[PDB]
């Protein structure tokens, strides 16, 4: 929890704004992450080299 | 919040302030929030919880 906006206020933060989970079992071996933003809110991802 | 120890209740130094962080100050005012007792940074730290 902090501000990704950086108004140093660490409760106006994606984590305040936004849901997420992941899952995972070995006895399949398998996992999966479920997310989405709160109040009408949409996500974005940026990848360079990964 | 420092949040690179996530640590709710470390001080914040005059010169770095946001104007957001006040807008908080405004709105908790606003809303009558006054700290119901007076708190003071124990060596720069209020516990987390507090």
């Amino acid at each position: 929890n902090t501000d990704d906006n950086d108004n140093k206020n660490s409760n106006d933060d994606v984590d305040d704004h936004i849901n997420a989970s992941f899952s995972y079992d070995a006895k399949t071996g398998d996992g999966l992450f479920q997310i989405n933003a709160k109040s009408g809110f949409k996500v974005a991802i940026e990848d360079k080299g990964t | 919040t420092n949040p690179a120890t996530g640590n709710s209740g470390v001080v914040t130094g005059s010169n770095d302030i946001t104007y957001g962080q006040i807008n908080d100050i405004i709105g908790m005012f606003a809303a009558d929030k006054i700290p119901t007792t007076t708190i003071q940074a124990n060596n720069g730290q209020i516990n987390n919880a507090d």
